[PDB]
């Protein structure tokens, strides 16, 4: 396509499915010349990672720390360069043009996460802040220095706008809601743990998530509760990511450092292995079309499917 | 003019960043060598074999441009004091292999940071790669001011910050710093870079930082202020850090991406370069010396050594010294001579250790400001002086001057004097052996002679100075004691330094002597309260001087005379750098002590706890008689 990139950075590190079935692709290059990322649109799945069979394109000035799908043609992109930049996709779908770009976070922005509405943000960066983002009005409303170290994740709430988790490398989770005074109250599972990684909400119910451990322990909290209801050692490396499938009775996908794949069962039993990858595991999508099919991108530029049983 | 850097974190095209940021008129570039999200796996398969490169090539920039402007930083993921093993292990082998990259690359400087309590296995990691190969690396140990933790807005709900106020809990940033640098040994590689934040603490922790070897200070962007049009500038507290740092030339390094979006880059650093150009522009005394500031020298010995022809020439161009010198002559005529008497009686003036003879030109100026006359003996024990004098003598000043190329002690007068002039002070004072000179001299005054200086005290005061620890901790030297250094004083232009407490009187003596049996042994026990958690490195000595009444000279800080460089002050150390807690008192205990070839000083620490008598027997460092 015009403007799309003949070449691919060998670092993938998101992969998320549009609704409809498209794949959104984002990657850095974390060595060589330049350091920098690009983004890409897959309307065949299978046709991954090839540059040559891809939708639309687009190159970023830095790299790529984690993406989001803003609705169905935006694309909100923590950039390496301490902004966060919206990404606005074509009417014929075959350009990808930048919306805004702001460098507000001091350090690498890190994660990003859409709330329930789709018109804000919330980013979380390892310059200790988070931030909520007006996205219309391409400004950011609220500020809040929270944690006393690098903030690892943030995950919205799936139906409140004003909820959210995050979790830091000060071994805090934290469940936000703007409406009170002070937004921020410390959910601790245990109070020493090995440090939080990655988040999920449960799709189904609003009052219970599953955190991963630096550690391989894949844990599954209840908010109300506020106790560990049950743990698994699924990994032997830290637990990058976490992905629930849009089943009724919904699965769990587990990524890890230890270049594997896990599913679990909805009390966290091991349903599903692959070693498929040779490099870290990245990110993980559930198929809207076929929700047996299980996409996952590694930094060994590899983008594979898998057939959950 | 300042000397300052860009901070990032992330660098696409080395070769247009570095260009960018030079543009913006930065020195040099705090950056990455390997990609800070690029975590990498030294142990378990398959990541373990990951295919290179590892990161990219240091052909990109000229060996010039390393060695210059750029400074390294570790990893941000790179964890050797983890909980978990698995990252613990992979740390080590990322922070060797991350150092290794930056000596090979031969950066002038590389980034640690300081973010937590326990730093333990970070030492041992950069201890071992100190001691492994041969390079000249700085190490820049990141640490801010205020901890994360005591920063934190308080929204947290169920985790409030503590409102209550905790004296020790406040400083816990120092002793990471403090606990780093002492299981390092106090390497003199590895430095502070000290990050500040928006909110100064109080006073008492800025100090701690007080003798700290601090190399670099960080500023975030967004601690900076924004004023009526639109500029980036900083308050009135945190200008008197600035400043304080600016005395201390350390380098500024910029941190962190511009809010003040409007206007460029280069208004942060404008501004700091402003407040360089506005700084109180240095006095008489610092013009003189710039280039002594915490630089160790040996203490002179005048008696047992003759003085180079420059170092008179240098001591000579006191503005003060003889001025004081010539109105404390002026003062002591006019009272022992009545007016009626000013042609009947001439005076005896004698000047003991004359030098080159500017005392003598001050006691000829004495004179014909009193209308006077006087009868002038020039003693000098330095020959190679004499021949100097000898020339003033016949060229210019006559038979007025009786030129004495001799010792005082030993030279035998054919008439005794009505005042004796002598400068044989050292920075402690009685140290250049003072007393003993005049002692053997006073026996050819008269009985109603006047000796200038009639007497001199000597001060002293504890300091805490990791920076000056470590140079002496540096002058050990072959064929001698191994700790020999730590038992001798230095005259140094004291600079990164924290005086702990005010000085007090410690050896005083007076001139003329009429006790019976004359004795200028001491010992005095001294007690100093401290109000500050700190590190006790050594004590500052200092000393003033009564020339006739009123008139008199002093290095002491309280009373020093203004413009005065003839002496910078001493320093004596100790062994071994003693703990002080808030509210404690330092008990030292100083003995003069001599025989009948040499005198020298014994110290020690009492309290809070014990050191070794110092120097015992002057088996480290004598003063020859
Ligand atoms: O404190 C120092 N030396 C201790 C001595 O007792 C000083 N006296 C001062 C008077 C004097 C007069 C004639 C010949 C020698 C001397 C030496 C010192 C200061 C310093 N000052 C720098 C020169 O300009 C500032 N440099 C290195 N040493
Ligand atoms: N015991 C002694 N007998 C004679 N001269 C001495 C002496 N001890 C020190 N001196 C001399 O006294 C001088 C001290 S330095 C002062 C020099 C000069 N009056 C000036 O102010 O510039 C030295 O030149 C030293 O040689």
């Amino acid at each position: 396509p015009p403007n799309a990139p003949a070449c691919m950075e060998r670092q993938l590190e998101a992969a998320r499915y549009r609704s409809d079935g498209a794949l959104l692709l984002g990657a850095s290059s974390l060595s060589g010349r330049c350091w920098a990322g690009s983004l890409w649109l897959f309307k065949d799945p299978c046709a991954a990672p090839n540059e040559g069979f891809c939708s639309a394109g687009v190159q970023t000035e830095a790299g790529v720390a984690d993406l989001t799908w803003v609705g169905e043609r935006g694309i909100l992109v923590a950039s390496d360069s301490g902004a966060v930049e919206l990404w606005e996709l074509d009417e014929n779908e075959t350009l990808i043009v930048s919306k805004f770009c702001k460098y507000e976070h001091d350090d690498i922005v890190s994660t990003v996460s859409v709330l329930s509405s789709g018109t804000q943000a919330v980013s979380g960066s390892k310059d200790i802040c988070i931030k909520v983002w007006d996205l219309a009005q391409q400004v950011v409303l609220s500020s809040y220095r929270a944690h006393a170290a690098q903030v690892t994740c943030v995950a919205a709430s799936p139906h409140k706008d004003s909820v959210f988790l995050s979790c830091s490398e000060d071994n805090r989770i934290l469940l936000w809601d703007t409406r009170c005074p002070k937004p921020a109250s410390q959910i601790g599972c245990s109070a020493p743990g090995y440090l939080p990684t990655s988040l999920a909400w449960h799709p189904q119910q609003s009052e219970v998530f599953v955190f991963g451990d630096e550690n391989g322990t894949v844990s599954l909290v209840d908010t109300k509760s506020t106790s560990c209801v049950l743990s698994s050692a699924v990994h032997s490396q830290c637990v990058t990511g976490l992905v629930f499938s849009p089943h009724s009775v919904p699965f769990l996908a587990s990524l890890s450092e230890d270049c594997s794949l896990a599913v679990l069962d909805s009390s966290l039993s091991e349903l599903f292995r692959s070693q498929a990858h040779r490099d870290f595991v990245r990110d993980a999508t559930w198929s809207p079309l076929n929700h047996s099919l299980l996409t996952t991108v590694g930094w060994d530029h590899q983008v594979v499917h898998h057939v959950v049983p | 003019r300042v000397s300052s850097g860009r901070d990032l974190n992330c660098v696409p095209e080395i070769a247009d960043t570095l260009g960018a940021v030079a543009k913006q008129g930065f020195d040099f570039l705090c950056m990455p060598v390997f990609h800070p999200r690029f975590k990498r796996e030294f142990i378990q398969e398959p990541a373990k074999n990951r295919p290179g490169p590892q990161t990219r090539s240091d052909l990109l920039l000229s060996g010039r441009d390393w060695n210059t402007l750029i400074v390294g930083k570790l990893s941000p993921w790179i964890r050797p004091d983890s909980k978990v093993e698995k990252i613990r292990r992979n740390s080590e082998a990322a922070m060797l292999q991350e150092l290794n990259f930056g000596a090979y690359l031969g950066l002038p400087a590389f980034l640690l940071p300081l973010n937590q309590e326990d730093n333990t296995n970070l030492a041992r990691v950069l201890t071992n790669h100190i001691h492994t190969g041969h390079h000249s690396s700085m190490f820049w140990m990141r640490v801010p001011l205020v901890a994360p933790e005591d920063l934190r807005d308080d929204i947290i709900e169920n985790a409030p910050t503590t409102h209550t106020e905790e004296y020790s809990g406040e400083e816990k940033t120092w002793m990471w710093w403090h606990n780093f640098r002492t299981l390092c040994d106090y390497s003199k590689r590895i430095a502070v870079a000290l990050e500040i934040g928006a909110d100064l603490p109080s006073n008492h922790v800025i100090d701690r930082w007080l003798g700290e070897p601090i190399k670099a200070a960080i500023l975030p962007t967004s601690i900076f202020l924004t004023n009526k049009k639109g500029f980036p500038v900083l308050s009135k507290m945190h200008q008197r850090l600035i400043f304080r740092l600016l005395k201390l030339e350390v380098q500024f390094i910029i941190t962190g991406t511009n809010h003040h979006s409007e206007k460029e880059f280069c208004s942060y650093l404008q501004y700091l370069e402003y407040l360089s150009q506005n700084r109180p522009p240095p006095n008489a005394y610092e013009l003189f010396a710039k280039g002594y500031e915490d630089y160790l020298q040996s203490p002179l010995q005048p008696l047992m050594d003759n003085l180079e022809s420059q170092t008179y020439e240098v001591f000579e161009k006191d503005p003060i010294k003889y001025s004081q010198y010539q109105q404390a002559i002026y003062k002591c005529l006019l009272d022992r001579v009545p007016e009626e008497e000013k042609d009947t009686n001439v005076q005896v003036l004698m000047v003991l250790g004359a030098g080159r003879g500017p005392l003598v030109n001050a006691s000829l100026r004495a004179a014909k400001q009193a209308d006077r006359r006087i009868k002038l003996y020039a003693v000098e024990k330095n020959p190679n002086a004499v021949v100097t004098l000898e020339n003033w003598q016949f060229e210019e000043w006559g038979s007025q001057v009786t030129v004495v190329s001799s010792d005082m002690r030993e030279w035998v007068a054919p008439e005794k004097a009505d005042i004796i002039v002598s400068e044989l002070l050292g920075s402690f004072a009685d140290n250049e052996l003072s007393p003993e000179c005049l002692d053997g001299a006073q026996h050819f005054l008269k009985d109603d002679g006047v000796s200038i200086p009639g007497e001199y005290t000597s001060f002293l005061a504890p300091i805490s100075s990791s920076k000056l620890y470590n140079e002496v901790r540096a002058c050990r030297e072959k064929d001698r004691d191994p700790e020999a250094q730590f038992e001798m004083p230095y005259v140094v232009r004291l600079h990164n330094f924290h005086q702990l407490s005010a000085p007090q009187p410690c050896f005083t003596f007076s001139h003329p002597n009429r006790d019976p049996m004359i004795d200028n042994n001491r010992y005095c026990t001294l007690e100093f309260p401290v109000e500050v958690n700190t590190v006790l490195h050594g004590f500052a000595g200092y000393f003033e001087t009564v020339l006739y009444q009123d008139i008199t000279l002093s290095i002491r800080p309280e009373t020093h005379s203004p413009g005065m460089f003839s002496w910078f002050p001493i320093l004596f150390p100790i062994k071994q750098p003693i703990t002080v807690r808030e509210g404690q008192t330092i008990c030292v205990r100083f003995w003069r002590c001599s025989n009948s070839k040499k005198v020298w000083y014994e110290w020690a620490v009492t309290a809070p706890v014990c050191s070794a008598i110092h120097n015992p027997t002057g088996r480290s460092y004598t003063i020859g008689l």
